[PDB]
RNA sequence: GUGAACAGCCUCUAGUUGAUAGAAUAAUGUAGAUAAGGGAAGUCGGCAAAAUAGAUCCGUAACUUCGGGAUAAGGAUUGGC
RNA sequence: AAGGUAGCCAAAUGCCUCGUCAUCUAAUUAGUGACGCGCAUGAAUGGAUUAACGAGAUUCCCACUGUCCCUAUCUA
RNA sequence: GCAGUCAAGCGUUCAUAGCGACAUUGCUUUUUGAUUCUUCGAUGUCGGCUCUUCCUAUCAUACCGAAGCAGAAUUCGGUAAGCGUUGGAUUGUUCACCCACUAAUAGGGAACGUGAGCUGGGUUUAGACCGUCGUGAGACAGGUUAGUUUUACCCUACUGAUGAAUGUUACCGCAAUAGUAAUUGAACUUAGUACGAGAGGAACAGUUCAUUCGGAUAAUUGGUUUUUGCGGCUGUCUGAUCAGGCAUUGCCGCGAAGCUACCAUCCGCUGGAUUAUGGCUGAACGCCUCUAAGUCAGAAUCCAUGCUAGAACGCGGUGAUUUC
């Protein structure tokens, strides 16, 4: 198997697990959960989400 | 006159009548034909079912899309502790169908199995089987001479088994007592084979094997008085209708002047009675077995319980069964597990199935992680250690 | 002309919908009036599903396409479904070629992204699609 | 007090706390709600419901009894400090 | 006694009739525009046309939606 | 409306492959008439929606016979109602007419099934308009518009649910009877093969999926929110702060558990006896014949296997059976 990387929040894909997206510019976003799925479509920045990885890389966490 | 337009009917009329199952535990109606010239075995098993997982696996089906690829899956595990031997008996051959000669029990039954004795246990005085202990007592001519008996008369020979509650999780205490026939062997072998096996334990990998068909025979769960809309299926009424919608229209013609037996009626839905067959094993488990839900390739240490236990059951720690895909009855509930009553080679039998990987994430919400050393590499240390 | 089957991928696009022209044809948009290969049941809207032949008409675009019934196939779908391997996927909008009852693309470039199950049961779709999935 | 406001919403003075009760949470209802993808394919009929909504700025057609049509249509903005 | 003029129409008025042609739709006994020997239109028993107005009768389009595909769930 | 008999002729030749004039015998009550027996101290009246069952004069599916059946396609007929027979535009429509999918879009009954089941568009109260008719009040199986759809708590039927009495009580079982279920298609391959001058163009076995239906199930995905669980936001109130009340669940985002969806996943068994039909042996009738005696193979048919209920007046095995 291979384990995925969450495209909003950085946590790991299990098989079976989230969903995926596919944009109109053909790129692809994967989601562990509809948390992070729902927070992508409301157009939230991650670097700007306490719990992502992006946030604690960026703060130095 | 005629209808305006065809359409099946709603609903399976040989599934009547939706009533309450009469016994929590599902009856076995039938065996396996047996077959005299293989060794004495039993043919089913009990268990309790804990709850649902998900597997990983190489597909194995020439001419698929999906052949040597990678297919997720959804699995069932049954919590299957060894059971006790603890009687016999015999049938007899009538006009009027088979009819029960004797029953002989074992000198000694544990505190499980007399509880299912019992409405009142512990006001009573506990003197079941206190004087039938004293047949054994003497050299044993009457608990010889009802063994004969069965050897000379009985054409079709069972085992009186019960399960080891106080071995699950559960809060029960009292164990499931329950009959298994026993196929292979003559008549005489299967008696000398129940008698060796009085107040001993029989493991589940002893009946069932790797990729093998059985069916699971248990009742579903209840939901109590239903309307017509969700018992049967039928067509909800427009939104305009008067006096409800969630109902049928017409329940019968002028002529004959009665309600048909085939027209849906509101009334009990699930705890029926049901048999499902054709479902392949995908693990046999090993209660002492460190790493039971571990592959030749995932390699981690980790157990099948996931993590936080299973929901509403708790861990398990026996042997197991895993199932491919859903079982009849809801978690907690004494299921019988059966041996196929055919010979099944439709090629999806038949197929040697190896799990790569087993989901072990927590049950009770979104769980991301398998063991809880990826929890603790993953988010490194907090305020709490 | 299917070359070969398909695995059942839950149906979002009934009769009556509406969905984007992705090939090169003229055409703006597809509206369904039929789903080629569709069972029969009182009351239940015959429903297509990406890779599934439909029977179109073009209520935007080239006057010369408009005004008639012709055959088509479906390439993106924004129902999400399942596949074989355990992931739930789905597009941002539906989109549909023109196309004959033989399978040919009347058109001869697709925008987009195109479904793996859409390319590999239509030779021709696959030879004019850029990016699949 | 909010606000254009005798609107809705909250409070002071004053006045009530009256309408048979307890337990449980099946079906079917009455009343109030939410729904993936499609979007009137439902139906005699868009019935019912949904969408729109205040204010400021921009922009506004045919026709016309020249008074209108007009908030036509169609866009942008709005907190706190 | 004079023989329907100016206009108007398968119109809420046309039996035959789902009239004929065009337009609208994938498909229309519907709608609209034309045609008129009009069973049985027509001039204060008022004819024709009309901006604005209408809890009046109709057709189509955009937005919108559990009306529907196909049902599910929650509260009193 | 449906089905026979006869056979002048049609069919290049050839009555009866498929048709069939002139005549003639029937069947049906899904047409409309004829009649006026039942109901006027009232049996709710058109269509649609919903739902069950029945009939076969069979559209499709199974197995066959026949052809002017080379193949493909089609046509006629037999056993067969087991299993299906749809989505839309216009119309109140029954009917009709087109578009399209489909293996196929067969015809009918059940008080012209079904209004204390709905709906109320039409017809068929009272308002109003038009045309023709009438001096007029008014008429029109002509058009047009607006017009209250009541009651079940009783008996039975049906769906589920308890229960006295068979020494008491408990556990494990038997199976009389009743019910019963699966369905159809495509692609690959067979095969560009058989067949055919060519054009064209199969089938059995095997494989992979799908359609309609059924029974379960909730690992996952999606829906649902009084977890009023956490956070955010407006107005007001508690002097401020902290923390809260009210706004009939204030509003918004996320939201476990439970419930739930071809919007999710899993599963849906194989033996016997037969129908049509094709045969074996074989008389009647020295020959000949599937039939007379006997007998073989045979259908989506039937009976079982399997599946659901368990007679509350059907039955068996086994445990323990009380002293103030
Ligand atoms: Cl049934
Ligand atoms: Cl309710
Ligand atoms: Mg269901
Ligand atoms: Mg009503
Ligand atoms: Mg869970
Ligand atoms: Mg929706
Ligand atoms: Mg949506
Ligand atoms: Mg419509
Ligand atoms: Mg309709
Ligand atoms: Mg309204
Ligand atoms: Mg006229
Ligand atoms: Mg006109
Ligand atoms: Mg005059
Ligand atoms: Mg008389
Ligand atoms: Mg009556
Ligand atoms: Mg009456
Ligand atoms: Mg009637
Ligand atoms: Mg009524
Ligand atoms: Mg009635
Ligand atoms: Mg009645
Ligand atoms: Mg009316
Ligand atoms: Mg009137
Ligand atoms: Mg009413
Ligand atoms: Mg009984």
């Amino acid at each position: 198997m291979k384990v995925e990387i969450d495209s909003f929040s950085g946590a790991k894909i299990y098989p079976g697990r989230g969903t995926l997206f596919v944009r109109g510019d053909s790129k692809i976003f994967r989601f562990q959960n509809s948390k992070s799925a729902s927070l992508f479509k409301q157009r939230k920045n991650p670097r700007r989400i306490a719990w992502t990885v992006l946030f604690r890389k960026h703060h130095k966490k | 006159s005629h209808r305006k337009y065809e359409a099946p009917r709603h609903g399976h009329l040989g599934f009547l009548p939706r009533k309450r199952a009469a016994s929590i535990r599902a009856r076995v109606k039938a065996f396996p034909k047996d077959d005299r010239s293989k060794p004495v075995a039993l043919t089913s098993f009990l268990g309790y079912k804990a709850g649902m997982t998900t597997i990983v696996r190489d597909l194995d089906r020439p001419g698929s899309k999906f052949h040597k690829r990678e297919v997720v899956e959804a699995v069932t595990v049954v919590d299957t502790p060894p059971v006790v031997v603890v009687g016999v008996v015999g049938y007899v051959e009538t006009p009027r169908g088979l009819r029960s000669l004797t029953t002989v029990w074992a000198e000694h039954l544990s505190d499980e199995v007399k509880r299912r004795f019992y409405k009142n246990w512990y006001k009573s005085k506990k003197k079941a089987f206190t004087k039938y202990s004293a047949k054994y007592a003497q050299d044993g001519a009457g608990i010889e001479r009802e063994l004969a008996r069965i050897k000379k008369y009985a054409s079709v020979v069972r085992v009186l088994v019960h399960t080891q509650i106080r071995k699950t999780p559960l809060a029960q205490k009292k164990a499931h007592l329950a009959e298994i026939q026993l196929n292979g062997g003559s008549i005489s072998e299967k008696v000398d084979w129940a008698r060796e096996h009085f107040e001993k334990t029989v493991a589940v990998d002893s009946v069932f094997e790797q990729n093998e068909m059985i069916d699971a025979i248990a009742v579903t769960k209840g939901h109590g008085f239903e309307g017509v809309t969700h018992r049967w299926g039928t067509k909800k009424l427009p939104r305009k209708t008067h006096r409800g919608l969630r109902k049928v229209a017409c329940i019968g013609a002028w002529h004959p002047a009665h309600v048909m037996w085939s027209v849906a009626r509101a009334g009990q839905r699930g705890y029926h009675s049901r048999t499902s067959i054709n479902h392949k094993i995908y693990r046999v488990g090993k209660g002492d077995d460190e790493a039971n839900g571990a592959t030749s390739f995932d390699r981690t240490k980790k157990t099948i319980t996931p993590m936080g236990g299973f929901v509403h059951y708790g861990e398990i720690k026996n042997d197991f069964i895993m199932v491919k895909g859903c079982i009849p009855g809801n978690r907690k509930r004494i299921v019988t597990l059966r041996k196929s009553l055919y010979t099944n080679t439709s090629r999806k039998a038949l197929e040697e199935v190896s799990l790569k990987w087993i989901d072990t994430a927590s049950k009770f919400g979104k769980g991301r992680f398998q063991t809880p050393a990826e929890k603790h590499a993953f988010m490194g240390t907090l305020k709490k250690d | 002309g299917a070359q070969g089957t398909k695995f059942r991928i839950s149906l979002g696009l009934p009769v009556g919908a509406i969905m984007n022209c992705a090939d090169n044809s003229g055409a703006r948009n597809l509206y369904i009036i039929a789903v080629k290969g569709s069972g029969s049941r009182l009351n239940r809207l015959p429903a297509a599903s990406l890779g599934d032949m439909v029977m179109a008409t073009v209520k935007k675009g080239k006057p010369e396409l408009r005004k008639k019934v012709m055959p088509a196939i479906v390439v993106r779908q924004a129902k999400s479904w399942r596949r074989r391997d355990g992931v739930f996927l789905y597009f941002e909008d539906n989109a549909g070629v023109i196309a004959n009852p033989k399978g040919e693309m009347k058109g001869s470039a697709i925008t987009g992204p195109v479904g793996k199950e859409c390319a590999d049961l239509w030779p021709r779709v696959a030879s004019n699609s850029g990016v699949v999935v």
